[PDB]
C-alpha cells in the first residue's frame, strides 16, 4: 500500500534524487492536513454502522427495483450481502482518507471488482450510486463538525467511482 | 510508513484502525515537522557526510582500498562512495516516512546476496554506515541525533 | 479474420477499437465482401499504395 | 466447419474404412431430419428482428443494464448488443442446418469469452438473453425444432459461461 | 457438402438462407436415399471395379507398366491400384455428400504438384479414373450411372 | 433464376458447373409445372388476397390509417394497396423464378432508405406482407403453400 | 469537447496546438460562463420542457399514442417522456462541453439501429426534439436561444 | 446476365404488364429444352479437354500458326491459345445452359475485338478453330444440343468477325 | 481520452445524478486554471526543439549512450530518440491542456514499456531525459505552470518505469 | 541480354546505371568472343548432340517410346527431336545473350501448361535437356562447358 | 521430460517397431558423449556462482539496468536476477546431461515470456546475460563441451525471445 508519503518516496526513488524544495512542500502539505483527516476518520469510526445503513436506505429510495422482485438486493441474504459490501466501501474509504492516496483502493478494492460483479450478476451501477451516497453523507456530516475543507473527503469516493465507472465518452 | 503499517495491520485483522493506532498516526503527523527538519539537515550536508565518512572508513578499513580489495582504484572508490550515497538517501527516506519500510523495502532485503555476488565484505559496509552515523549525529542536536541514529542503527543492524 | 485480413491487405495490425468496431460493423450489416471493399477503400490504402 | 455428413465422412476416413452400416444409419437420420431443419431455418429467417427484440424485451429491458452504469446503456452499446444477439441467432440457425456445432466453436466461441472479459460485457446477462431467444424461437417453430435449436443455443451458452 | 456450401454462401453475404437454397437442401435431403444406394453399389463391388479398371488401364496405357514407367514392378503396381482405390473412395464420399467438396478438399487440390513430385503422368491417372468410370457406370441403372458419372466426370476434369 | 445464380457461382469459382447443380437445374426444370400452378393461382386471386390482407393489416395496426399517420386518406390507402400489389407481383416473379433474386433486384435493395424518405414505417410493411402470406397460404394447398411461404418468409425477413 | 477535439486534431498531425486552435480554446474558456447559464436554464425547468413538449408532440403526431403506435399506454408514454428526458440531458451536456461529441458519442451513433429494433418511427422522435427546441428557445433570451438551438438543431439533424 | 426466364421477365417488365400466357409458353419451351441442356452440359463438362485438343488438332496444328511465323508459335502463345479456346467452350456452355447469348455479348465479346486487333491475333484461324470445336461438340453430345451449341458458337464468331 | 470536464461529466453520469456543488467547484477550478494552461501551451509550442535539444544536452550527450555500443549511437537511433522526446513533450502539453492524464496512458503509456523492452531501449536513461525536459520547461514557463507540466511528466516517468 | 535487364533494373529503381553494372556491361562486352566461340561450337555439332542425347534419353526412360506413351511412332519421335532442337537453339540464344531472358521469353513461360495439354511428361523433357547438357559439356572445354552448363542447368531447373 | 534414450524409445514405441539400427546408432552416439557430459556437468557444478557473477560482470553491471529506473535496480531485483540466472545455468546443465531440451520448454520456457512481460523484465538484457553466461562456461569447459552447452543456452535464448 501507499500513503502520500510513500508515493512521493517512490516517485523520487525511481530517478535516484533527494528531496527538493517542492517535495518538502508537498510533504508539509500532507502533514499539515493530517490532523483534519484523523478527526474525520474518528468521526466516521463513531457512526460507521449508522452511516452504512443510511446510505443503503437512500440508495434503495433512489433505485426501487432492487428491493422488489427481479432486483439483485432481493432476499435477506442478498440484502445483508449488499450492506456488507457498503461496509467494505466505507472501511476502505476511511483507509484512503487516512492514507491520502488511492493505492489502497486500487490494490484492495478496485482491482478485479468488475469481474466478480459481472460474473455474480451484481450490478455495478447502484453500487457506485451507493458509494457516493456514502460520500455525500460523510461530506455533510464532517462539514457539520467544524471542518472547513472537504477536498480530501472528496478524493477517495470520487476515485472509486471513476474506476468502477463505465467509460462512455 | 506509519500509516501504511497501521492500515495493513488493521487490514489483515479485518477490523478498522484501533484508537491507539489512530493516536499513533496523529503523533507521527505532529512530529512530521521535526522529521522534515532532520531530513533537511541530512540532505543539505550530504557532501561532507559522504566525504568524511569515506575518509574515516578507508582510515579504519584500509584493506578494501589496498590492491586486492573490492574498492581499489578510481572508479571502484567512486562506486563505493556512490553506494554510501545510496544508503544516506535511504536514511533520509526512512527519516521522513517515520518507519524503516522505505529503507528495508528498497535497499536491505537482498543486500547480502547482492554484496556476495559482487564480492564485497558486508562488515566494511557496516563500518561505512557507522562512520556515516558518526558524522551525521555529530551534525545535529541531541534528540535529532537520536532520531536519525535510530534509522542508522537499523541499517547497521540489518547488515549484520 | 478481421485482424488477419487487415494485416494482409493493409500491411499492418489494427490500431485500436474504433477501427475494429467500424470494420466489424461493415462485416455485420453487409459481410466479408464489404470488409475487403472497406479495407481497399480506406485512405491509408490510397496514401500508402 | 463440418456438417453431420462431413463429420461422418471424416470419421470413416480417419479410420480409413469404408462407410459401414452405422454411418449409413447416421446419414439416414440426418436425411430424415433435414426437411424439418429447412423449414425451421426458413421460419427463423422470417422473424430475425422479432425474435431478437422479444429476447431483449423479456430479459434485458427495464433492468439495471439499460439504466446508467449498465453495459447496455448507450445507443452504441444497445446497437452492439442487438448486433451480438443477431449473431447468436444467425449462427444457431447455421448450426441447426448443419446438424453439427463445429461452426459455433469455430466462429463464435473462439475468442468470445476473452473479448467479453476484456470489454467488461456481463456474461450472465447475455447468457440469459440467449436463453430467452431460445425460448422465443422454440415458441415459434414448435417442440422438436425448438429442441434442435435449443441444443445449439445451450452449446453457445455453455461455451460462453 | 450441400449444406456446408449453402451455409457458407449465405454466411459471407451476411444473410440467412434464402428459400431457394432451403428447398435445395430439402431436395438433397430427399434424394439422400438414392445417394446411399449408389454408395452401397460403389462400396460393395470395389474389388471388381479396381481390378477391371486396372486391367483396362494397363491394356490402354502399357508404357507406365513397361520398364521405364512409374508403375513398373510388383509393389509399384500395388501402389497404383492403391491410388485408384483412394480415388474410388473419394468418389463414394462425393456421392454421399451431394457435392465435390470432399473430393476436391481431400484429393484434388495439390494433385498436380504431388504427381509431379512423384514422377507420374497425370493423363494416365485420368485414364485410370476413366476406366473406373466405365466399369462403375456399367454396373448400375441409368440415372444412377449418370449421378455417379457426374462425380467421376469431376475427377477426370480436375485432373486435366 | 437458379441458372443465373449457379452460373455466377461457377464463374466466381472459375470452374464448370458441378453435376450436383446440373441436377439442381434439371430438378428445377421438372418442377416448372408446380411453380407455374402456384403462380397461376396467385395471379388469379390477387385482388381478394390484397383486400383481405389490407383489412387485416388495418385491423392489426391502426397507426398507419390514423390521422397523422402515413397512409391517411383515400389516395394514401390506395397507394398502400398499390405497394402491396408490387410486393405480391415480385412474390409471383420469385415463385416462378425458383430463386429470390428478382425480388432482390427489383424491390429489396433500398426499401429501408426510400421508406425512410417517404416516412413509411417499414415494420408495418412487414406486417402487410405477413398478412398477404397468411392469406395466400390459406388459399393454397399445403405443399404449394410451403413453397410460396418460403418466398413470403424471405420478403418479411428482408423487411425487418 | 472543444479541448478534446483540438488535442486530437493536433495529435494525429504530429504537431502541437496551432495558435488559432489555442485562441479557440481561449474563447470557449471565456464563453463557459454563458454556457453554464444556458445549462442552468435548461436544467432548472426540465419538468415544463418535457411536459409541454410531450403535449405538443402528441398533439402533432397522435398516431404514436393511438392504439397501434409505439407509445400507447401508460408505461409506454412514460418511457417516451423518459427518452425525451434523456435527449434533453444530452442537450445540456453538449451545451456545457461546447461541442456535440457528448451528444453524438452517447446518444446518436446507433440511434437508427436501436429505434428500428424497438419499432419506433424516428421522424416522430425528431418531432419530439423539435417541440423540445420550441419550448426551450421560447424560454431564453435571443443569443441563448440560438446557442441552445444549435445543439437542438444537431440532434434533429442527426435523427434524419 | 439474363436467362430465358430473366429475358421473359425483363420484356414483360419494360412494357409493364404481368405474365401473359405467351410468356408461360416461352417458359415451358425453356424447361422442356432445359432438361437435355443439363445432360449436354454435364457431357461437355466431362470432356472439355478432349474437345479442345481435337479442335486444335483438326484446324490449327499443321498450319503456319502452330509453325514458326504464326501467332501460335511460342509456348507462351500456345498456352494463351489453349486458354482462349477453353474460355470459348466454357462460355458457350454457359450460354447453352441459360438459353440466352447475353453472356457471350456481356463477358466474351465486350472488348475481345480490339485486343485481337491490337495483339495481331488472326480472326479467321480463331473462327475456324471455334467451328471445328462446334462440330466436335456436336458429334459428342448429340444433334439437338449440337444445334444449341451451334448457334452460340456462331454468336461468338459473329461477335468476333 | 477525456479532459477534466468530460471526467466530471462521466462521474456524474455513472452516478446517474445531476451536477451537484462539488462538480461545479471542480469545473470552476478548471475554468480558473485554463488561461494559465493556454499560455503555457503557447509558450511550450514556441520552443519545442529548444526544450528537446536542451534535454539531450543536459542528460544524454557526452555519456556512454551516444558513444559506440550505446542505444543512442547511430544517426537513425539519434533521430528516433529526438522523435521520442518530441512525443513526450507534445503529449505532456496535451495532458496539461486537458487537465487529465487519460491521454497519456491511452496513447503513450499503452505499449511503451513492452516496445522499449523489445527494442533494448534503456528505460532509466529515457526517464532521466524526460526529467531534464521537465526541468527545462519548468524553467521556461515558471513555477506553477512548470508544476502542472511536471505532474504529467512524472506520470510519464512513472508509467515508463 | 544483360543490358536490357540492367536497364529495367535501373528503370524500376528510377536511377541511372551504377558503375558496378556499367563495369558488368563492359566485362560482358569483352567476354563476347568467348561466348561467340561457345555458341559457334554448339551450332556446329547440334545434330550429333541431338542424336546422342535422344538415344541416351530413350535408353534411360523408355516410357515415352513405349506403346501408349507420348513419343510413339516415327513422326512423334521426330517431333521429340524437334523440341530438343528448339531447346538447344534457345540454349545458344541465351549463351550468346549473356542472360537467361530470351530462353524465358520464348520457351519457359507456359511449358507446363502446354505439355499438360499435349500429354508430354515434363520430367522426361528435363531428362532430355539433362542428356543434351551432359553431351554438350562433354564436347566443350571445361571452362566453356561450365558457362554452357549454367544455362542448361537453368533450363532443367525451370523444367522440374 | 525425456533424455535422448527416452525420446528414441518413444519414437520406436509410437512406431510400434523394435529398435532398429538407426536407434542403436543414436544410442551409441549418446553413450559415447555421456562421459564428456558427466565431466562438464561436474565442472559446471563446481563454479555455479562464479559463472553467474562473471555473466553479470560482463553484461549487466555498470549499465543502465543497475542504475535507478532499471529493472535490476533494487536489492530485491538484484537477488531475483541472480536467482533467474542460476536457474538458467542449472537447467542448461540438466539439458546437457539429458541430451534433450525437453526439460527446457517443459520447465523453463513454459510461461517465462508471459511472466517476464507481465513483470516488465527486459527480455533482450536477460538474453544478453544468458549469452555471456554461455561464453563464460564455454571458456570454462572447453570447445566441444562449451558447444553442447551453448546449444541449450541458444535454445533458452530462442524460446525467451
Ligand atoms: C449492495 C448495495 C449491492 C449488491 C451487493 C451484492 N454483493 C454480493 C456478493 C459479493 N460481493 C462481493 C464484494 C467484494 N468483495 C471484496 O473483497 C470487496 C472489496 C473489499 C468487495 C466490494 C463478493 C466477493 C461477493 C460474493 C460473496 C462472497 O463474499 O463470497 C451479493 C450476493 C449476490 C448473490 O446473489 O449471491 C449482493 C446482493 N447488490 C446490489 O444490488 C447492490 C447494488
Ligand atoms: C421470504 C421471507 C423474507 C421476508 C419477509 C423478508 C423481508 C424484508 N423486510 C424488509 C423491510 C421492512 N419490513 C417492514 C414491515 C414488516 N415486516 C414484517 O415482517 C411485518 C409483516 C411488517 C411490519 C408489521 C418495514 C416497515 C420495512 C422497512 C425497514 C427499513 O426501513 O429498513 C427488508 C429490507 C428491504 C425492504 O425494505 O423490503 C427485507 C429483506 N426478506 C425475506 O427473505
Ligand atoms: C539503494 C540500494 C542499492 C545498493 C546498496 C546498490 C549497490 C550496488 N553496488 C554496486 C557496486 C559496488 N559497491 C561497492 C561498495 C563498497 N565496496 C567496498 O569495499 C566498501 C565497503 C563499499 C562502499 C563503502 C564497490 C567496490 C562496487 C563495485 C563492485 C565491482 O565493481 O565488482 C552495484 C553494481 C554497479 C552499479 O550498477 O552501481 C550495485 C547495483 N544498488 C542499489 O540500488
Ligand atoms: C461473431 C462472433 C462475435 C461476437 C459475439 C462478438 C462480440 C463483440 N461484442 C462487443 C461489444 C458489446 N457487446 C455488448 C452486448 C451486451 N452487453 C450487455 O450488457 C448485454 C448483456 C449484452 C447483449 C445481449 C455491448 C453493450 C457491447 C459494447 C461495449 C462497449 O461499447 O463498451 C465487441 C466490442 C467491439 C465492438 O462493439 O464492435 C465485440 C468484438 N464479436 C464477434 O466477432
Ligand atoms: C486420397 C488422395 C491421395 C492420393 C491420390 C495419394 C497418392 C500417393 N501416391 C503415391 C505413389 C504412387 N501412385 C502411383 C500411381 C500411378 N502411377 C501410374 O503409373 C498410374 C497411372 C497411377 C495409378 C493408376 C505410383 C506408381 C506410385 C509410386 C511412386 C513411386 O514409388 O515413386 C504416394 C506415395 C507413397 C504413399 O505413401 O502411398 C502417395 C501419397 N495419396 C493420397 O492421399
Ligand atoms: C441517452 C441515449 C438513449 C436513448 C435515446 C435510449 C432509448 C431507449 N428507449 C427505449 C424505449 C422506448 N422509447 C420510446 C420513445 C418514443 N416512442 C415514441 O412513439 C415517441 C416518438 C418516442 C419518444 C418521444 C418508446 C415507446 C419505448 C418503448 C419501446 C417498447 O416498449 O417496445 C429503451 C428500452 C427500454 C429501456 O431500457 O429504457 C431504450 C434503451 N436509451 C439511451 O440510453
Ligand atoms: C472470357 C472472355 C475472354 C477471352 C476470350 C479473352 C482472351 C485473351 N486472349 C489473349 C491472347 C491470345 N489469344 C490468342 C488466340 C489464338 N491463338 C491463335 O493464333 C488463334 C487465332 C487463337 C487460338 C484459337 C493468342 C495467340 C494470344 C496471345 C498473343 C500474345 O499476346 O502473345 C489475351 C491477352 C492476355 C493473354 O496473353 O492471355 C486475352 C485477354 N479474355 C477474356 O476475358
Ligand atoms: C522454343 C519453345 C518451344 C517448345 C518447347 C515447343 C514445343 C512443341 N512441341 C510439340 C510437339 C511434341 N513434342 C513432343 C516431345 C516430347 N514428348 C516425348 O515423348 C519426349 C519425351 C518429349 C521430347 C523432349 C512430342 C511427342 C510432340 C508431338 C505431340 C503430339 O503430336 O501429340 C509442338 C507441336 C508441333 C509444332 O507446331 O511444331 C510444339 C509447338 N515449341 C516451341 O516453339
Amino acid at each position: 500500500m501507499r500513503d502520500a508519503v510513500t508515493s512521493l518516496i517512490r516517485n523520487y526513488d525511481t530517478t535516484g534524487r533527494y528531496f527538493d524544495r517542492d517535495a518538502i512542500e508537498s510533504l508539509k502539505d500532507y502533514f499539515a492536513s493530517g490532523n483534519d483527516r484523523i478527526t474525520v476518520a474518528a468521526m466516521i469510526n463513531s457512526q460507521s454502522a449508522e452511516i452504512v445503513k443510511a446510505a443503503a436506505n437512500s440508495l434503495f429510495e433512489a433505485v426501487p427495483e432492487l428491493l422488489l422482485a427481479g432486483g439483485n438486493a432481493y432476499t435477506t441474504r442478498r440484502f445483508s450481502a449488499c450492506l456488507r459490501d457498503m461496509d467494505y466501501y466505507l472501511r476502505y474509504g476511511t483507509y484512503a482518507l487516512i492514507a491520502g492516496d488511492m493505492d489502497v483502493l486500487n490494490e484492495r478494492v478496485l482491482q478485479g471488482l468488475r469481474e466478480t460483479y459481472n460474473s455474480l450478476g451484481v450490478p455495478i451501477a447502484p453500487t457506485v450510486r451507493g458509494i457516493q451516497f456514502l460520500k455525500d453523507a460523510i461530506k455533510e456530516m464532517a462539514a457539520a463538525a467544524g471542518i472547513a475543507n472537504t477536498a480530501f473527503i472528496d478524493e477517495p469516493f470520487d476515485h472509486m467511482t471513476r474506476e468502477l465507472s463505465e467509460v462512455d465518452l | 510508513s506509519i500509516v501504511t503499517k497501521s492500515i495493513v495491520n488493521a487490514d489483515a485483522e479485518a477490523r478498522y484502525l484501533s484508537p491507539g493506532e489512530l493516536d499513533r498516526i496523529k503523533a507521527f503527523v505532529t512530529s512530521g515537522e521535526s522529521r522534515l527538519r532532520i531530513a533537511e539537515t541530512l540532505t543539505g550536508s550530504r557532501e561532507r557526510i559522504i566525504k568524511s565518512a569515506g575518509d574515516a572508513l578507508f582510515q579504519k578499513r584500509p584493506d578494501v582500498v589496498s590492491p586486492g580489495g573490492n574498492a581499489y582504484g578510481e572508479e571502484m572508490t567512486a562506486t563505493c562512495l556512490r553506494d554510501m550515497d545510496y544508503y544516506l538517501r535511504l536514511i533520509t527516506y526512512g527519516v521522513v516516512a517515520g518507519d524503516v519500510t522505505p529503507i528495508e523495502e528498497i535497499g536491505l532485503v537482498g543486500v547480502r546476496e547482492m554484496y556476495k555476488s559482487l564480492g564485497t565484505p558486508v562488515d566494511a559496509v557496516a563500518q561505512a554506515v557507522r562512520e556515516m552515523k558518526a558524522v551525521a549525529t555529530g551534525m545535529m542536536s541531541g534528540d535529532d541525533a537520536a532520531e536519525a541514529g535510530a534509522y542508522f542503527d537499523y541499517v547497521i543492524g540489518a547488515m549484520e | 479474420a478481421v485482424e488477419y485480413i487487415h494485416r494482409r491487405l493493409l500491411g499492418r495490425p489494427t490500431y485500436g477499437r474504433q477501427e475494429i468496431n467500424s470494420y466489424f460493423d461493415t462485416c455485420a450489416k453487409k459481410g466479408f465482401y464489404a470488409l475487403v471493399d472497406a479495407i481497399i477503400d480506406s485512405k491509408e490504402y490510397e496514401e500508402a499504395f | 466447419m463440418q456438417d453431420a455428413i462431413t463429420s461422418v465422412i471424416n470419421s470413416a476416413d480417419v479410420q480409413g474404412k469404408y462407410l459401414d452400416g452405422s454411418a449409413m444409419d447416421k446419414l439416414k437420420a440426418y436425411f430424415t431430419t433435414g426437411a424439418l431443419r429447412v423449414r425451421a431455418a426458413s421460419t427463423i429467417s422470417a422473424n430475425a428482428a422479432a425474435i431478437v427484440k422479444e429476447a431483449v424485451a423479456k430479459s434485458l429491458l427495464y433492468s439495471d443494464v439499460t439504466r446508467p452504469g449498465g453495459n447496455m446503456y448507450t445507443t452504441r452499446r444497445y446497437a452492439a448488443c442487438i448486433r451480438d444477439l443477431d449473431y447468436y441467432l444467425r449462427y444457431a440457425t447455421y448450426a441447426m442446418l448443419a446438424g453439427d456445432p463445429s461452426i459455433l466453436d469455430e466462429r463464435v466461441l473462439n475468442g468470445l469469452k476473452e473479448t467479453y472479459n476484456s470489454l467488461g460485457v456481463p456474461v450472465g446477462s447475455t447468457v440469459q438473453a440467449i436463453q430467452a431467444m431460445k425460448e422465443v424461437t422454440a415458441g415459434l417453430v414448435g417442440a422438436d425444432a425448438g429442441r434442435e435449436m435449443g441444443v445449439y443455443f445451450d452449446y453457445i451458452c455453455s461455451g460462453l459461461s
